[PDB]
């Protein structure tokens, strides 16, 4: 019912067939009725397990799974002790983001 | 089957992994989450990892582990069997 | 979307062997023999029956569909030609392996 | 034929933006169009009515901003070609660097 | 005259034909504007190719010999004597020798690139005719000037 | 590994059944066994007496028209949808059958076991009724210098003896 | 071996020996996008029907 | 993103091996092919249809 | 020619069914895609035979599909054609390129190349059949036909037969 402009909200809605409706367009029709078994193709939310890169990345501490906090502003926020691991400073350095898509990774990544 | 090890021989570490843990809680949240049986009472919770982690803690998860040997030879552990130590 | 539903078994690749073409299995292999080193027709509306982009070998467009599969872009895999050569010639990657046989063994009997 | 999404509202007869509108993201600010062959269907959608397809020049995604200055000349080759100036405000924040 | 092999994308569910299809190239995807339905999804983008064009030229596909890093003038010259002795690229060659002359005329009278791009598409269309069999090779090439 | 992708051709009169019905099969358990084949009749009585104890277990837990309802009733009720290959099956085993009890099957795999024939051969004697020896020599070439015109006169005779109704 | 230097020079002699590849590697499972037989995937996750049973 | 031969290493190292398939295949290029039981090749004309 | 086999099968379980009763699912789910299912290898697999002994092996759990691939060994009758082979059948459909037979769980597709010169076909008659001085053949009617051809597919089987040869069609 949020629909895909207002965090938190859904984009796609996939049926048991395989079919995907998109959200957008779809209001004129009414929300759509869910069933057991579907896929709702939600924005990633707090306490969401996902993946926290930074290249090079020469050992596997620079490559850790971290816990989302949605926040404002167009920059990443991180913990002042897990810069160490990373080999990162705030001059203007990027990290890159990885979002599981399964349960089995969602459950992997955050217990390994 | 010359593959598969009896029971009363088994030589592998009757602790279950970390890698173990891992698979056992990601299959049996994945089954979860796609409308399986929980054999475990529900004091109330939705997330399918935090029912298959209340499952292992009372060991009711009918699975096991078939752990291979760089030979072909296999072990059979049932998740009740194993140890959860870590 | 995805892919069609389809009824073969699924299953995982075990092996890969690794080894040569024979001149036959590349011919019966092979969908369509191509003698035309052209691509389109002399319309450049439709592409050329027996040209470089004959339409039996698969389609790279959206709106065209495969003339052997009868499958759009996502679903086709792409099917070979295959050329015959008017007299045989060295492979690239081989020379200095065929240098070697040739070495070995003697070059009028081939023992 | 294969009209972009974004919206032709802004431009004028000339298929240019005048200056001083404001624009934003899949705004298009330079209207082209070319011929198209016969015979030729994607997708469908392609009737007789259909003559021409896009080729204008969509802002950028992410940028946004107002049309300051649009210049229409022609080349060495006498074409006529065109250029499109906009211009935006950036405001300090806490991603930017100093 | 020949198989159709024509792909038209409709929606299945509302099934107005013609249907009204938004392709969003952001996101990949081929959705119908009524419903919402996805109709197709991994939707390509429309070096290692070259683009020529096929109406000076119409379908010749051609590629030059010349010296690597490393290269011995040997090979070079019995190479690109082995490619002139060719039969199929005559026909062709006077043509393409006709734009080669041309491109220098219009190039030594200082003309815009539209000129000779029309001077060469004109000899290509009112070339090989019966009508022009005749006339010196310098008044066609003038008049398509 | 050896892709030698050489098949030969599958034929009934040269009794090259094909690489998955050899002659020597190997059951569930591993032990080789002969290939068993069923005669129009045989596959009858096979296919109904499973039927009936399907019956029974989910439960636990006569002329050809009123035989074919009474098979046809008992389909629908213990077996469940996409049914209608098996329905086509037993109407068409019912109107084809030569054997109708067990007694009559049972001296018949007795009889022509003596021949020593192919299962194949056998079933395909045991299914199409042929009453003189040339009938059967053409009809099934297999037959043709496998057994002589003698004895093949007077089984055929046999058969037809114990013919049904 | 063709992952890391001589690519093409390693397939081409694998072509003419006629090598075999187990796929035993995680290169292998990598490039053929199969899960590698490493950490989680070092052993066979099964159903047990004995112990299914007796919990309900 | 580019998840490059490094980032692979890094994750064979975690043991992650379910994860590092669905980088590799779900999140990228991922195609269904058909097989032949004889030859090894991708060379089976399916009509899916 | 119907034969008893010993098959194997591989059915994917859904979580669903993850009870203390899923093997009888296992069952139904056997004589629901197995019974009356076509396979190109073992011809139309008709029944299942010793349906209370089926031997089914311990489940694995797919990877990411999150279901469970058992693999089941069972006994089953199946119908398999092979070419040069005799068979009876009844008529179904008549048409100009020839009639079908049904022969069980087949049809049977006589062309008229492969038919008797006398034999021919007459539309004008209701239904059409194909008419003859000795003999009439039509729609109901018991045809003895020889089957010529058989193309297998994985999940489909098509058999063309003859009856020019003696002591052949009409019965
Ligand atoms: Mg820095
Ligand atoms: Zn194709
Ligand atoms: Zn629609
Ligand atoms: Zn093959």
């Amino acid at each position: 019912r949020n629909g895909p402009n207002e965090h938190p909200g859904a984009k796609y809605v996939i049926r048991d067939s395989g079919d995907r409706i998109d959200l957008r367009y779809s209001k004129r029709a009414g929300d759509i009725q869910l069933q057991y078994g579907w896929k709702v193709e939600r924005h990633i939310m707090d306490n969401d397990p996902v993946l926290f890169n930074r290249q090079p990345s020469l050992h596997k501490m620079s490559m850790m799974a971290h816990r989302v906090k949605v926040i404002p502003y167009s920059t990443f926020r991180l913990n002042l002790s897990v810069t160490s691991p990373y080999n990162a400073d705030f001059d203007g350095d990027e990290m890159n983001l990885h979002v599981p898509q399964s349960e089995e990774t969602r459950a992997e990544l955050s217990q390994l | 089957k010359e593959k598969a090890i009896p029971k009363d021989q088994r030589a592998t570490t009757p602790y279950m992994t970390k890698y173990e843990r891992a698979r056992i809680l990601g299959t049996r949240a994945l089954q979860i989450s796609m409308n399986a049986p929980v054999f475990v009472d529900l004091e109330g919770e939705t997330d399918p990892l935090r029912i298959a982690m209340k499952e292992l803690a009372e060991k009711k998860i009918p699975l096991v582990i078939r752990r291979y040997l760089p030979d072909g030879s296999f072990e059979d552990w049932s998740v009740e069997e194993l140890i959860v130590d870590l | 979307v995805g892919q069609q539903y389809s009824s073969a078994p699924l299953r995982t690749v075990k092996e890969v062997q690794f080894g040569l073409f024979s001149p036959e299995e590349v011919r019966a292999i092979s969908v369509a023999k191509i003698r035309f080193p052209e691509t389109m027709d002399e319309t450049q509306t439709r592409a050329k029956i027996g040209g470089l982009n004959d339409p039996r070998l698969g389609s790279i467009d959206r709106n065209l569909k495969c003339q052997t599969c009868q499958e759009g872009m996502n679903e086709c895999p792409g099917h070979f030609g295959h050329i015959d050569l008017a007299k045989p010639v060295f492979h690239v990657g081989f020379i200095a392996k065929i240098k070697k046989v040739c070495e070995c063994v003697c070059m009028h009997c081939g023992k | 034929l294969r009209m972009k999404h974004g919206t032709y509202d802004k431009l004028d007869d000339d298929g240019l933006i005048a200056p001083g509108v404001r624009v934003s993201g899949e705004d298009v600010i330079i209207g082209k169009t070319t011929p198209i062959s016969p015979d030729e269907e994607e997708l469908g959608q392609r009737t007789a009515y259909h003559s021409k397809r896009d080729a204008s020049t969509p802002l950028r995604s992410t940028e946004n901003g107002i049309v300051d200055q649009v210049l229409v000349t022609t080349n060495q080759d006498g074409l006529k070609f065109v250029k499109v100036r906009v211009r935006t405000t950036k405001i300090p924040q806490i991603g930017d660097k100093f | 005259r020949g198989p159709n092999l024509n792909i038209v994308l409709t929606c299945p569910e509302c099934k107005v034909y013609p249907p009204k299809i938004v392709e969003r190239f952001s996101e990949g995807d081929v959705v119908c504007a009524l419903c919402g339905l996805v109709l197709s999804d991994k939707l390509v983008d429309t070096r290692v190719g070259e683009a020529s064009n096929p109406l000076l030229d119409g379908n010749n596909l051609s590629t030059r010999i010349g010296k690597g890093e490393t290269t011995d003038m040997r090979f070079t010259k019995e190479l690109n004597k082995a490619q002139g002795k060719n039969v199929m690229d005559k026909k062709d060659n006077e043509v393409q020798a006709a734009f080669a002359k041309i491109t220098m005329l219009c190039d030594a009278a200082e003309l815009p690139k539209i000129v000779k791009d029309c001077a060469k598409e004109a000899y290509k269309l009112c070339h090989d005719e019966k009508t022009l069999k005749g006339k010196s090779m310098e008044s066609i090439m003038a008049a398509s000037i | 590994r050896r892709l030698k992708k050489v098949e030969e051709e599958e034929n009934a009169a040269t009794l090259q059944l094909g690489q998955e019905f050899q002659l020597k099969q190997i059951n569930h358990q591993g032990e080789e066994e002969e290939l068993i084949a069923l005669n129009l009749s045989e596959a009858r009585l096979v296919i109904k007496e499973a039927l009936v104890e399907r019956r029974r277990a989910f439960k636990r837990s006569e002329t050809r028209e009123k035989e074919l309802e009474s098979i046809d009733v008992l389909l629908e009720q213990t077996t469940g949808g996409n049914n209608k290959d098996l329905k086509n099956t037993m109407q068409y085993l019912t109107n084809f059958s030569r054997f109708r009890d067990q007694e009559t099957v049972g001296a018949v795999i007795q009889l022509l076991k003596s021949t020593g024939l192919h299962p194949f051969e056998v079933a395909q004697l045991g299914s199409l009724a042929c009453d003189t020896a040339d009938e059967a020599k053409t009809l099934i070439p297999s037959l043709n210098n496998k057994i002589s015109d003698d004895e093949l006169e007077r089984i055929l005779k046999e058969l037809s003896n114990l013919e049904t109704l | 071996r063709c992952s890391f230097e001589e690519t093409v020079e390693i397939l081409f002699e694998a072509g003419a020996s006629a090598e075999l590849d187990d796929c035993r590697g995680v290169s292998e499972n990598v490039i053929l996008g199969q899960m590698a037989p490493i950490g989680t995937g070092a052993f066979d996750v099964m159903i047990d029907e004995e112990s299914l049973v007796k919990y309900m | 993103l580019r998840f490059g031969e490094m980032e692979r290493d890094c994750m064979i190292a975690h043991g992650a091996a379910s994860f590092l398939k669905e980088r590799l295949m779900e999140a990228s290029d991922a195609f269904r092919v058909h097989i032949c039981g004889i030859c090894g090749l991708m060379t089976v004309i399916a009509k899916l249809n | 020619m119907f034969f008893i086999k010993d098959l194997s099968l591989n059915i994917t379980l859904h979580p669903s069914f993850f009870g203390p009763r899923m093997k009888q699912y296992l069952k139904t789910k056997l004589l629901e895609e197995v019974e009356g299912s076509c396979t190109g290898k073992f011809g139309y697999i008709l029944c299942v035979l010793d349906y209370d002994n089926i031997d089914i092996q311990r489940g694995r759990i797919l990877p990411t599909d999150g279901s469970a691939e058992f693999n089941v060994k069972y006994r089953a009758v199946v119908f398999k054609p092979f070419k040069g082979e005799v068979v009876d059948g009844t008529v179904v459909s008549c048409s100009q390129h020839g009639f079908e037979v049904q022969v069980g769980p087949m049809k049977v597709f006589v062309t008229k190349h492969l038919m008797p010169q006398d034999l021919t076909f007459n539309a004008g008659s209701n239904p059409p059949s194909y008419q003859s001085s000795e003999d009439v053949i039509t729609i109901k009617s018991r045809i003895r036909v020889k089957i010529e051809g058989c193309i297998s597919q994985v999940s489909s089987i098509h058999a063309i037969g003859s009856i020019k040869e003696d002591y052949l069609g009409a019965i």
